[PDB]
């Protein structure tokens, strides 16, 4: 059903279907060091993925159904410089009709053209006002499908976000080239990065494109914050998904010491541009190998590892004392080679127990593989107190809206600049 | 008392860390670049028309004190009571602000 996609192989891109596409790279395109499959593409002319089709699937019929997906990660806007600059980063369009993918500030644009020159614009628009963003400076995934008959759709993360009919147009007739490429940015310091293109000869529907989600998320590993690969060996500050204004913090060392909640978070500005939170707010979680069988640095599914918490650029382990009053066991940070017999095994969990792709849940384990439970947070006398109950394993075998025990894993990245 | 106040027009600070406790002044068309300004009290005092160009502000109480017409680049707020509305028609670029004090949001005067 896929007609082009473009996907990574030995030192070089190419297309899994049946028909070979020629790809043409410039000399200026960049790949990631962990996820190669993902590509960057910047500012400049040599920034360039050329890739050909076949002229027996170029899209010139009058009623032909045809879709595309693929993810994408736009960093922040970060001045005034950028408003009111719709750009093309892909581009499909020979003697004023085909179809286009744009971004202005703050939206994605589809766009298609026939050759009576009529525009239909489908449009996505993210805030930027937000505290805390799906999609500023995140992996999107991003499909579009395109009804001949009846009307255009856009589709974010699996879910419908903008749709406008396109009855009126008459004849599409796209390019033999799909260009990617940053075409009228007038920031010099401005990229992208796309990965997993694919196209389609049929509208999907909602359930063929939450396939599609699925399985190009890759549920059996770990994401961060941004949406990468989760790695061993570096430090990542730490957001509650139930009470996102407060980060992790220590007050003091040891067993007698506890971490919990504090806030509220401060905040990232530039005057009418953006007016986020701060993400580097907080004690940083190392996550350390304990059985990962696995050679490279990536964490996934059912990982039994170790955290480690940087306390005044000094390395800690997180653990409790499994044997203590009630069922919430307060987490504290301790001298690494001082923890003894205490609890500390942690076994991270990307996906449920039905396979379910949800966030990041850490479940703290003691040397006997018996579970603590669910790494979350419990208030006492109004301090959010972060503890290991087995309440949320209660919950999650029941089906119920487990409060606290989800996580996100924060990075420092380039594409959104707080200052540390 | 608005009889008494003392006005610097025009200043160029560069490169100082720089504390003190104001009281009644407005200082107009200041230009300070890479500043500290590290536990100081600012009761009845007012900027106008400055640049702050990587100033870092610690430990601020802020008392009356207002900054208007004024433009900050790459400043931090750390640890400081300088909220919302003490920046009247001001423009912050990558300006952050951590660690806010307690305080009401709206001047409520410190006699
Ligand atoms: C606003 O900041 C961004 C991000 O830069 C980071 O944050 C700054 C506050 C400062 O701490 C920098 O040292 C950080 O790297 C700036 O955009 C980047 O600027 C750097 C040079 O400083 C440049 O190498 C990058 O290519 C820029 N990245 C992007 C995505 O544009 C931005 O320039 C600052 N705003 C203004 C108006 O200058
Ligand atoms: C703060 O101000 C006082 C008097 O204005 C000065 O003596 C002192 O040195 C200042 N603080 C620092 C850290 O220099
Ligand atoms: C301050 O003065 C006027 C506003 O009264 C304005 O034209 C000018 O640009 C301002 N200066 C700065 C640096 O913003």
């Amino acid at each position: 059903t896929s007609i082009l996609s473009i996907v990574y192989k030995k030192d070089d891109l190419i297309d899994l279907s049946r028909y070979g596409a020629k790809i043409n790279i410039g000399d200026r395109v960049y790949y990631d060091s962990i996820d190669k499959n993902q590509i960057k593409l910047i500012n400049l002319e040599s920034s360039t993925i050329e890739v050909i089709l076949k002229n027996a699937i170029v899209y010139n019929s009058m009623y032909e159904n045809f879709s595309t997906s693929f993810w994408i990660k736009i960093p922040k806007y970060f001045s005034k410089i950028n408003l009111n600059n719709e750009y093309t980063i892909i581009n499909c369009i020979e003697n004023n009709s085909g179809w286009k993918v744009s971004l202005n500030y703050g939206e994605i644009i589809w766009t298609l053209q026939d050759n009576k020159q009529n525009i239909q614009r489908v449009v996505f628009k993210y805030s930027q006002m937000v505290n805390i963003s799906d999609y500023i400076n995140r992996w999107i995934f991003v499909t579009i499908t395109n009804n001949r008959l009846t009307k255009s759709k856009i589709y974010i993360n699996g879910r419908l976000i903008d749709q406008k009919p396109i009855s009126n147009l008459g004849n599409i007739h796209a390019s033999n080239k799909i260009m990617f490429k940053l075409d009228g940015c007038r920031d010099p310091r401005r990229y992208i990065m796309i990965k997993y293109f694919n196209l389609f000869d049929k509208e999907l529907n909602e359930k063929e494109i939450k396939d599609l989600y699925d399985s190009q998320s890759n549920s059996g590993i770990l994401k961060d914050f941004w949406g990468n690969y989760l790695q061993y060996d570096k430090p990542y500050y730490m957001l509650n998904l139930f009470d996102p204004n407060k980060y992790v913090d220590v007050n003091n060392i040891g067993i007698r010491g506890y971490m919990y909640l504090k806030g509220p978070r401060g905040s990232v500005v530039t005057t009418n541009i953006y007016l986020n939170s701060t993400l580097y707010e907080g004690t940083k979680f190392i996550i350390k190998k304990y059985a990962s069988g696995n050679e490279d640095n990536i964490v996934r599914n059912n990982d039994r590892v170790y955290i480690n918490v940087v306390v005044k650029n000094k390395e800690y382990r997180l653990a409790t004392n499994a044997s203590q009053a009630g069922v919430e066991k307060i987490l504290s940070a301790l001298e690494i080679p001082d923890v003894g017999n205490l609890s500390q095994v942690v076994v991270m969990k990307s996906k449920d127990d039905q396979g379910i792709r949800n966030k990041c849940k850490m479940n703290l384990q003691d040397n006997n593989g018996n579970d603590i439970g669910f790494i979350g947070f419990h208030l006492y006398d109004n301090i959010a107190k972060l503890v290991a109950s087995n309440w949320y394993n209660r919950q999650v075998g029941k089906a119920s809206r487990t409060f606290g025990c989800s996580w996100e894993f924060i990075p420092v990245d380039d594409g959104w600049g707080e200052s540390s | 008392y608005a009889s008494r106040t003392k006005v610097f027009p025009g200043e160029r600070v560069e490169h100082v860390t720089f504390n003190f406790t104001l009281e009644n002044q407005i200082h107009r068309g200041g230009q300070y670049f890479n500043d500290k300004f590290i536990g100081l009290r600012l009761k009845s005092v007012s900027f106008e028309d400055s640049l702050f160009e990587e100033c870092y502000f610690e430990d601020v109480t802020s008392s009356n004190t207002f900054f208007r017409n004024c433009t900050f680049i790459n400043t931090v707020f750390y640890n400081t009571d300088l909220f919302e509305y003490k920046f009247v028609n001001s423009r912050l670029i990558n300006s952050t602000f951590l660690h806010n004090k307690e305080g009401c949001p709206l001047d409520v005067t410190g006699t």
